[PDB]
């Protein structure tokens, strides 16, 4: 999202930061992991782990 | 090709129900969706509502759900029939077609697209009178 | 960081230009710069060499005129002391070019006492024309 | 409805009355009193194959653009009605298809 | 009045030689009172070089500057296709602060 921040004068000498508006789409923060590196760090990690168990 | 010709009497006394008849010519239901546009004079084009082979009647809010649109592969053809027809439902009707396209702008997964709908075959309209005179 | 001018102008001859300057686009901002720099104002006009108009200092918002400039250029600074203005008056058409404010410390801070224009900011394009 | 005239061979410029709050899906309609209506532009610029390569619409590129159907070449039969059915992610299904823009050639 | 002259104000090179840019002065400067600055069309003005040798911020190690008296040079090691802009010398010590002509850099 596009954020828009806004001061407001709440007191002498207080702002308080708004956001305003959102300016194009709406859309959700997400996170992107390579799904083969992911995969490949997972069989290391199990592989380290098959040590103790 | 779509051929699409529309059919009605012209001639509805008010208060009562009014039928406009669409058939297409050329080709089935195969990749189609269908919809209804009807222009009073005085006004501008308007969007009365579509369904598709799913048979999912969806309207226009703004025309009161008294609206019937239905169709059939047996005769192949499309129909419309409003109740309680004021006389100030006189209007031409055209028949339409309606592809379907989704606008994606993020990620798919989350939802992050709409779907639109683009008219691109039409007909001729019916000049449809409705007064008890 | 970085300085913020006011938009282009464009001005009748005899007439008078006020640009703005601010550390921070934030109205309610507390950036004390303009209280701890120099700045400077600076023009260029098309096919010249940048020519200096004048410094106001941190310290009361004293200003140190181009002696060229000195009869139709003011230099102040906002009450909440974090903008500076600029006010040059009786336009010519060799007033025209791109103006800068860029920040200094001008000699004045204690351990090192450097003078560098080491932040500028943007450049008010001003056209006089009639 | 808007009247707007324009001179022949010159260009006429129909901007859309409503304003998108997001990524825009446009389609531009010429409606001729009496003819059926004729989609010219579907998906911010794409013309169906029948259409002349003087219709123009904006594409969405770098959100802030507005939308406007742009004629190069105004014959004499290019007046009609104009309608921007305009979708956009943040205003829901779009029933109206908005006033339209009456085109008068000059000459 | 101090004048700065920079003597040649135009100078054609090839990404990744070394260029000499000579500012030269009317009178005897202070050495902490010399600096260089980078002007291009379009772009914010930035400072190169303050106090005859010592490097501003954003200031990468290709750069450096040297001189004394009347004679100051800032030379680059490795131009860089960023590189080619107008360089300015001014001069500190007096108002009114003046400025001291440029030398553009075009390429090959
Ligand atoms: C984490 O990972 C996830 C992965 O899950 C990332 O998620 C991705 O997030 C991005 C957003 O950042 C999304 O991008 C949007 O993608 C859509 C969808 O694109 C697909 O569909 C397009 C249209 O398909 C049409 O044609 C095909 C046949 O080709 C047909 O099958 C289909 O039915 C339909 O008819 C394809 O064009 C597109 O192809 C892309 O990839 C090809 C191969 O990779 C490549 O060859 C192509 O060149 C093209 O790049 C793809 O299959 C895009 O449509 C969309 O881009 C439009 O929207 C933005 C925002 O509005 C706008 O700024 C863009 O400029 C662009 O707008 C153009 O297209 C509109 C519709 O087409 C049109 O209306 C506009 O006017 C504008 O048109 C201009 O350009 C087009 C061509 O570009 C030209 O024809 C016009 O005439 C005009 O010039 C976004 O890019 C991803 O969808 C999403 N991925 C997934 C899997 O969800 C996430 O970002 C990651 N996060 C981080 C932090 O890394
Ligand atoms: C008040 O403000 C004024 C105005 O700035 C000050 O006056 C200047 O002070 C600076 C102090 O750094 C002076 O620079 C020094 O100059 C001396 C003497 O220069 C002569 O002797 C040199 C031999 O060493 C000779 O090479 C010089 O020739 C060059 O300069 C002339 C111009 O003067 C030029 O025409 C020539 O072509 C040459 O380019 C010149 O004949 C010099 O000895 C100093 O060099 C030392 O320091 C530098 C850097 O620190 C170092 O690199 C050297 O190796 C050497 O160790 C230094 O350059 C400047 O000359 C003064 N200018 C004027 C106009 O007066 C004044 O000092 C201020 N007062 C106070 C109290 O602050
Ligand atoms: C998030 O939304 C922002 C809107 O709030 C987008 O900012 C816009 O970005 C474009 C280009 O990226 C700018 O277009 C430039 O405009 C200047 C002239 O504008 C000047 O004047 C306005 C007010 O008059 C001022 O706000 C500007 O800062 C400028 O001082 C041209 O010179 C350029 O060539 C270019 O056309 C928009 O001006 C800018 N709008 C604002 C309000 O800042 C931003 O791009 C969006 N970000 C993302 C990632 O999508
Ligand atoms: C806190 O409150 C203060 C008091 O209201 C605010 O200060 C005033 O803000 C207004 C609007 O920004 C200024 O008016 C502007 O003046 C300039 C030019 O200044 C000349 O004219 C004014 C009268 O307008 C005169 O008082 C001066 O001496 C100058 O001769 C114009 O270009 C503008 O169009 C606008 O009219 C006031 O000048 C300003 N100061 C005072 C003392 O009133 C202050 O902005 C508030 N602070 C914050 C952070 O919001
Ligand atoms: C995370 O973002 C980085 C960029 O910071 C992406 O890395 C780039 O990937 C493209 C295509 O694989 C390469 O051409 C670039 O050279 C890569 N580096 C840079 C600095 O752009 C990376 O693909 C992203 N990872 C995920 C999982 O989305
Ligand atoms: C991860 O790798 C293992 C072995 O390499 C494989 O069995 C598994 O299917 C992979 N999983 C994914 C999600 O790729």
């Amino acid at each position: 999202n596009n954020n828009t921040r806004k001061s407001i004068r709440i007191g002498p000498g207080q702002a308080f930061y708004a956001t305003g508006d959102i300016i194009g789409d709406i859309r959700q923060a997400h996170c992107n992991v390579s799904k083969a590196t992911w995969n490949e760090t997972l069989g290391k990690v199990v592989k380290q782990l098959r040590k103790h168990f | 090709q779509v051929q699409l010709q529309e059919s009605g009497p012209g001639l509805v006394k008010p208060s009562e129900t009014l039928s406009v008849t669409c058939s297409v010519s050329g080709d089935s239901m195969n990749n189609y969706y269908w919809t209804w546009i009807r222009q009073s004079p005085g006004k501008g084009l308007e969007w009365i509502g579509y369904i598709s082979d799913r048979e999912s009647a969806t309207y226009n809010p703004s025309l009161n759900s008294r609206v019937v649109i239905s169709r059939d592969t047996s005769k192949n053809q499309l129909s419309l029939k409003l109740n309680s027809v004021t006389p100030a439902d006189t209007a031409v009707y055209y028949c339409a077609t309606a592809r379907r396209g989704q606008r994606i702008y993020g990620v798919v997964s989350f939802g992050e697209f709409f779907y639109y709908y683009s008219m691109d075959v039409w007909g001729k309209g019916t000049t449809v009178t409705v007064s008890s005179a | 960081g970085r300085l913020f001018q006011s938009g282009a102008e464009v001005k009748r001859p005899g007439a008078s230009v006020r640009i703005s300057c601010r550390a921070d686009d934030d109205p309610y901002t507390d950036d004390d710069t303009f209280t701890k720099y120099w700045t400077h104002w600076i023009r260029q006009a098309p096919g010249q060499r940048p020519e200096w108009l004048g410094v106001i200092s941190p310290h009361f918002a004293r200003p140190i005129y181009s002696y060229k400039f000195r009869d139709r250029l003011t230099l102040t600074r906002d009450s909440s002391l974090t903008a500076v203005y600029l006010e040059l008056k009786g336009l010519q058409p060799d007033d025209s070019g791109i103006y800068f404010c860029a920040r200094d410390p001008f000699g004045d801070r204690a351990p090192h006492y450097n003078y560098h224009m080491d932040v500028w900011g943007g450049g008010t394009a001003v056209i006089v024309s009639s | 409805v808007r009247p707007l005239s324009v001179a022949l061979g010159e260009t006429a410029r129909i901007s859309c009355g409503r304003q998108a709050l997001g990524s825009r899906a446009v389609q531009w309609y010429q409606h001729r009193p009496g003819q059926a209506p004729i989609l010219l532009i579907y998906n911010n610029q794409d013309r169906p194959s029948g259409i002349p390569e003087r219709f123009s619409g904006t594409p969405d590129i770098n959100f802030g653009t507005r939308a406007t159907l742009t004629i190069s070449g105004v014959e004499a039969g290019d007046e009609a009605d104009y309608y921007c059915h305009m979708w956009d992610s943040r205003s829901g299904f779009s029933w109206s298809f908005g006033g339209a823009t009456r085109l008068t050639v000059l000459g | 009045e101090v004048v700065l002259t920079q003597s040649p104000a135009i100078l054609s090179v090839s990404p990744g030689d070394r260029v000499i840019l000579s500012c030269r002065a009317s009178q005897g400067l202070d050495s902490s009172h010399l600096a260089w600055y980078r002007f291009k069309r379009g772009q914010i003005p930035t400072l190169v070089i303050f106090g005859t040798s010592n490097r501003a911020r954003g200031t990468p190690d290709r750069f450096s500057g040297s001189g004394s008296g009347a004679d100051f040079t800032l030379t680059i090691s490795r131009v860089e296709p960023e590189d080619f802009a107008t360089y300015y010398c001014q001069r500190y010590g007096g108002t009114p602060i003046t400025f001291g002509g440029g030398t553009t850099l075009d390429k090959k």
